[PDB]
């Protein structure tokens, strides 16, 4: 209940949910901690646009962008 | 081999980290002044299961009431408490057997 | 016979704190209870040698802990002036326990017995009170002088009759129908624990902190009749045999000793370097095994 | 006659606001 | 949130300590009982539940013995201003001492409101491995206690109402609808008596003395 | 008399606690027991 | 209801199961019809199966449930065969319909959510 | 290609009993077929000069996985009674019925009735399989059925599969029985790692005075899937 | 006497409940203080609630059942015609028939 | 006996 904690907490977990990283259904800092850098690898625009079909390799997404 | 394993590298250890805690390692962080969980989290900044084997109760148990801090520090509900059934009380044997 | 001497069966262990009462089921062999310092009250299965049951019974220490005669609910105390009764059987599904009855206090009782047979209970702290179960107010009230009561039995034979220890080194004994104490014996130094003999209604047991045993006629309580003598620290805890021939003490020095009656050495001693300052001892129903708690938990 | 009066319909509203 | 912070909150020690009561003269009385009967005297029916349910509050959530006896004088001296209360009328007594006794009275307190959620079915899977446990307390956990805890103090309450009413003549069988309302009272005073509480029987006992006289 | 008795026995056993009979406890359910009852009795 | 066709899913869950349909098929991660569901289910590479409980012969999708059975796939039936056209992008009714397995696909999240809320209906 | 219809081949034992080795272009995996002439579900058969042996598919059994992948013991032998739970239509019961011939006696528990009823016609033609449609997690609703048992097999996949494999142990399994429990990660938990499933499920099972004794993957052919053989009350 | 009973009295055992069978048997050699063992929990309600013998699942009850069940046939030898095994592969097929509803036409 | 509870002397 540290008024500190939940004002920190609860912009930290909206920014994760916002980038994607996070689920809705997890806002807890607790998910926060389970995050892995894959997680974050899978965000970037490159792997996006292989993942869509847009391309059809990940070398060549980079080589589209 | 172990398909768990990338070479060197083990994928399937997850941020749930279970820990294999040793006799003279409860020992060493009374000396240092460390609390268990709170130290291990401060290193990984993940949620930290440490485990204790009948090998490593039996050892503090032997030492006697000189030991009896460390012996109410492992039996915390926190801890996760695993059965072996060994011949012997050696704990470096069944910590390795397990690994 | 030396050689195929082998007494250790088993350990049970998963309370996180000292153990400290004891208490057996009349109806079952296998089913024991017992209840730590830290406050929590773990059911075993003796056969299996786990655990079946753990409530979070008081806070602080529990100070004792009695089964009612028909098996189907058990009694507690604790350091937080409580009296509470539980249902034997489990929680049904994933509910969590809840008693059948609290009762508020405004002293710290000590000990609890339960009458073998008219579904009655006494509880010693300042002052021996007896209950009924349906009254949540004690219904007699049986004082002599101005102590702390450490125990309270009740005698199996002649059920009425009741025996105490307090702190200024005496022995009390009581009688429920006629709601007065009966007479008073004061030794050299404290007894910790009483205990009736199961075959001879007259025959009582006191372990005492001078390393000794002294066992009483209750007719006849100017002198003792037997004294043991093969404990070198001070004895915590008395149990007798159902065959009621011999009994076990637990002391202060890591050992349990096994007494016959009508000697004044003992049998035989158990010990462990792993076991500590034996605190309570039970001795089973079919007078085959010895059950003993420790503080090492 | 002689009814008593029929508690097991007391709502008990009068006594909350 | 006034007068229960005296009786009950981290004032009440300070009224135990000697060297606030010599430099304090007002230490050295607690006179938020005696508003309690100025309350009970001129309050509105409407706002009774208001009154009462924080005491209820604090008896569900106290294991002292100490704590319990002075709800006890607070309820005491409550019930004393509502028989002089002029909006309390016979109907009204007879209705409030019912629900009291019977336990019928809805109080709602909020454990009632937010129960806790069922352990999970083992069919199912299970919570996520993330999950932190939560966090041990220093000196040991809290014990549990029977949910009817304390509650025969507001069944004495009732007793207590009903039985200061018949004595002072407030009740009377002239008029209205009162035999009809007193009829139920008889059954309702014999299963009483075989109550686990000696208090509740006593006032019982006390209230069969004028109820056999009508 | 009893403890005296106890100490000096040789051998103590612990613990120290046809067809006519079992035809007693039977009942009737059987419309046919109803009927012979009702009129035997 | 035809008692054989057990798993109904009530409204708010055939939203969701419609919802993810239609991104599957954008995934190019959907196989339509009876007996392409069929083959999925032989070559091991269905998630879960969707069926139309209103075929007019309820008994022409009733070897799916058999195959799911043995090889531990989850399914469900809808209301409409006609919605379920829409939801996979045919101009036709469609009685079954089977989504993929993936590798590294962005789907995983939602078709992981989805198997568990089939197999809480049975209990 | 492959093991064409109308090749001659050799057939010859393997290290377990009952289980055979097809030896041509292509090794197969085979047992003898107690009902000749027949295919369960359409697996190629061989024909020996009055002897039929009956192909086994390790990507639709968990037996013939963990068989190829190298277990040491699977302890299902002629003349065994074994308790199979999770029987489903009974591809594998087939080839466990093969395995343990006329002598043996094979109990399929199956809870679904739409693969019920192809068990009971599984049954009708193998004399050793006794269908039992019931549900697993209540063995003392079918305990008039069964008497002691020598193995049990499990294919549950259910969250609580060690739960149910030791009630079911308890009541039926005989002193010195073995067990053989397919484990599949995802279904225990989904949020942990296979691994980490893995040595819980151990932990369970010793909990429940069950020893294992060893453990595979079944990776050529499953993916976080795991085997784990184990003997329930050892002898001294 | 024949598998028809067989069958009813598996499912009476299935469900829970006492058949008439069963309680024949129980009243007519059983003194009338009693412990009686089970091997169900919900069995034994109906039994304490059908006659007054008290019943109990827990303790050495489930270790006897299990020397019971693995020495049956050597107790029971001779008493009966048809045998404890055919008995079993009998009554499992026709218990499975009926639950789902099996048609031999 | 191996498995009797002996309960304690009652008058008879
Ligand atoms: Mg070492
Ligand atoms: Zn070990």
């Amino acid at each position: 209940k540290d008024p500190r904690r939940l004002f920190e907490g609860n912009a930290l977990l909206r920014r994760l949910v916002r980038i994607g990283v996070l689920d809705e259904g997890k806002m807890k800092l607790d998910y926060i901690l389970g995050l892995k850098i894959e997680d974050f690898l899978e965000r970037r625009l490159q792997t996006q646009v292989f993942k869509l079909g847009l391309a059809k390799s990940i070398h060549h997404a980079r080589v589209l962008i | 081999h172990p398909s768990c394993l990338f070479f060197q590298y083990n994928t399937q250890l997850g941020p749930p980290y279970h820990i294999l805690v040793d006799t003279n390692f409860i020992n060493f962080s009374i000396k240092a002044k460390l609390d268990l969980v709170q130290s291990m989290m401060d290193c990984l900044y993940a949620k930290c299961i440490p485990c204790i084997t009948d090998c490593v109760m039996a050892e503090i148990e032997k030492l006697g009431q000189k030991y009896r801090v460390a012996l109410r520090i492992a039996k915390d509900p926190r801890f996760e408490r695993l059965p072996c059934t060994h011949k012997g009380t050696y704990a470096d044997d069944c910590l390795v057997q397990r690994v | 016979e030396r050689v195929f001497a082998k007494p250790f069966l088993a350990s049970l262990d998963g309370h996180r704190d000292g153990v400290n009462c004891l208490a057996k089921h009349p109806e079952k062999l296998a089913t024991v209870l017992s209840g730590a310092c830290d406050g929590e009250v773990r059911i075993w299965n003796l056969t299996q040698r786990n655990c079946i049951r753990t409530i979070q019974a008081h806070e602080g220490f529990v100070r004792g802990i009695c089964t009612r005669f028909c098996g189907t609910s058990f009694f507690t105390v604790g350091d937080d002036k409580t009296v509470k009764q539980w249902k034997m059987d489990g929680p049904g599904y994933g509910d969590e326990e809840e008693p059948l009855h609290t009762i508020l206090g405004k002293t710290v009782y000590t000990g609890i017995d339960h009458h073998w047979k008219e579904a009655v209970f006494a509880t010693c702290g300042q002052q021996v009170d007896i209950w009924d179960e349906q009254r949540t107010n004690p219904i007699c009230s049986m004082t002599w002088g101005f102590d702390s009561i450490s125990s309270v039995k009740f005698n199996p034979i002649e059920t009425f009759l009741l025996g105490s220890c307090a702190s200024d080194r005496n022995i009390v004994l009581y009688d429920m129908r006629q709601a007065t104490p009966l007479k008073k014996v004061i030794l050299d130094m404290r007894t910790n624990t009483i205990c009736w003999n199961p075959m001879e209604a007259f025959i009582f047991t006191a372990a005492n902190e001078d390393y000794n045993l002294y066992t009483f006629d209750m007719r006849a309580l100017d002198t003792p009749v037997m004294v043991h003598m093969d404990h070198v620290s001070a004895v915590l805890d008395v149990d007798y045999s159902p065959t009621g021939k011999e009994f076990v003490s637990a002391s202060f020095d890591k050992s349990i000793r096994i007494f016959p009656v009508d000697k004044s050495r003992s049998r035989e001693v158990y010990h462990t370097k792993r076991m500590q300052h034996v605190i309570c001892v039970k001795w089973t129903s079919d007078s085959k095994y010895i059950m003993c708690g420790s503080d090492e938990m | 006659e002689f009814t008593p009066y029929d508690y097991s319909q007391s709502d008990f509203k009068a006594f909350a606001g | 949130e006034i007068f229960n912070h005296e009786l009950f909150g981290a004032v009440a020690e300070e009224k135990e300590v000697k060297q606030i009561l010599s430099k304090v003269m007002e230490a050295r009385r607690s006179k938020s009982y005696d508003s309690y009967e100025i309350l009970g005297k001129f309050v509105g029916k409407d706002q009774v539940t208001k009154l009462i349910l924080p005491l209820k509050e604090i008896l569900q959530n106290t294991t002292s013995l100490k704590l319990a006896r002075k709800v006890h004088e607070t309820l005491r001296r409550i019930t004393v201003g509502l028989i002089v209360n002029q909006e309390m009328t016979a109907e009204s007594i007879l209705l409030l001492s019912y629900g009291l006794i019977s336990e019928n009275l809805p109080l709602l307190t909020e454990k009632e409101k937010n129960p806790v959620a069922p352990a999970p079915d083992p069919r199912l899977p299970p919570q996520s491995c993330l999950l932190l446990p939560p966090t041990p307390v220093r000196g040991g956990q809290k014990a549990v206690v029977s949910r009817k805890t304390n509650m025969h103090i507001f069944i004495e309450s009732g007793l207590r109402l009903l039985h200061l009413s018949l004595k002072t003549s407030k009740i009377k069988s002239s008029g209205e609808c009162v035999l009809e309302m007193l009829d139920p009272f008889v059954s309702l005073l014999i299963d009483c008596l075989g109550s686990m509480d000696v208090k509740v029987i006593t006032g019982a006992l006390q209230c069969l003395i004028w109820v056999l006289r009508f | 008399p009893v403890v005296l008795k106890n100490r000096q026995a040789e051998q103590l056993v612990f613990p120290l606690e046809p067809i006519e009979h079992v035809l007693s406890g039977w009942k009737a359910r059987t419309p046919l027991e109803q009927e012979i009852f009702n009129l035997l009795h | 209801v035809n008692p054989k066709a057990y798993p109904l899913a009530d409204a708010h869950l055939t939203k969701k199961l419609l919802d993810l349909v239609q991104q599957s098929c954008n995934y190019k991660q959907l196989r339509k019809g009876a007996n392409e569901a069929t083959k999925t289910l032989n070559r091991g590479i269905s998630e879960f199966i969707v069926m139309a409980a209103d075929a007019e012969p309820l008994e022409i999708i009733l070897h799916l449930p058999l195959l799911c059975e043995d090889k531990n796939v989850p399914y469900v039936f809808v209301r409409s065969k006609q919605a379920l056209g829409r939801a996979c992008g045919v101009s036709r009714p469609v009685i079954a319909c089977s989504v993929t397995i993936k590798e590294g696909s962005q789907l995983k999240q939602q078709i992981q959510s989805i198997q568990q809320s089939i197999e809480r209906l049975l209990v | 290609r492959g093991n064409q219809s109308g090749k001659n081949v050799m057939v010859e034992p393997h290290r377990h009993e009952g289980v055979f080795i097809c030896r041509g272009k292509e090794d197969a995996l085979v047992t003898k077929n107690l009902v000749p002439g027949e295919s369960v579900y359409g697996e190629k058969r061989v024909s020996i000069s009055k002897i039929e042996y009956r192909a086994w598919n390790p990507f639709r059994s968990k037996l013939a996985a963990a068989i190829l992948g190298g277990v040491d013991q699977i302890h299902i032998k002629p003349g065994a009674k074994v308790l199979y739970l999770g029987a489903a239509s009974g591809t594998t019961v087939s080839h466990v019925s093969d395995i343990v011939g006329p002598d043996g006696l094979v109990y399929a528990v199956e809870f679904s009735h739409r693969s019920g009823r192809d068990l009971i016609n599984l049954a009708k033609k193998r004399t050793n399989i006794i269908p039992v449609i019931e549900d697993a997690r209540h063995p003392h609703k079918y305990r008039m059925l069964i008497a002691m048992v020598d193995v049990i097999f499990a294919d549950v996949a259910q969250p609580d599969q060690t739960r149910i494999v030791a009630l079911n142990a308890h009541t039926f399994l005989r002193n010195g029985g073995h067990f053989v429990i397919s484990i599949k990660a995802n279904c225990i938990d989904s949020t942990a790692s296979a691994e980490a499933v893995f040595a819980s499920e151990v932990k369970k099972m010793q909990q429940e005075n069950m020893k294992p004794q060893e453990q595979l993957t079944l990776e050529p052919y499953e993916r976080d899937h795991a085997v784990v053989v184990g003997v329930y009350r050892p002898p001294p | 006497a024949s598998s028809q009973v067989a069958l009813e009295n598996a499912n009476a055992v299935s469900e829970g409940v006492v058949h008439e069978d069963l309680r024949l048997l129980l009243e007519t050699h059983l003194p009338s203080k009693v412990l009686l063992g089970v091997g169900d929990p919900k069995i034994g309600a109906a039994i304490q609630e059908e006659l007054g013998y008290n019943c109990q699942t827990g303790g050495v009850i489930a270790e006897i059942l299990r020397g019971v069940r693995l020495h049956f046939h050597n107790l029971v030898k001779g008493l009966t015609d048809l045998s404890a095994c055919k008995a079993q592969l009998g009554l499992g097929h026709s218990y499975s028939r009926a639950k789902v509803k099996f048609n031999v036409n | 006996k191996p498995g009797h509870i002996i309960n304690p002397i009652k008058a008879e």
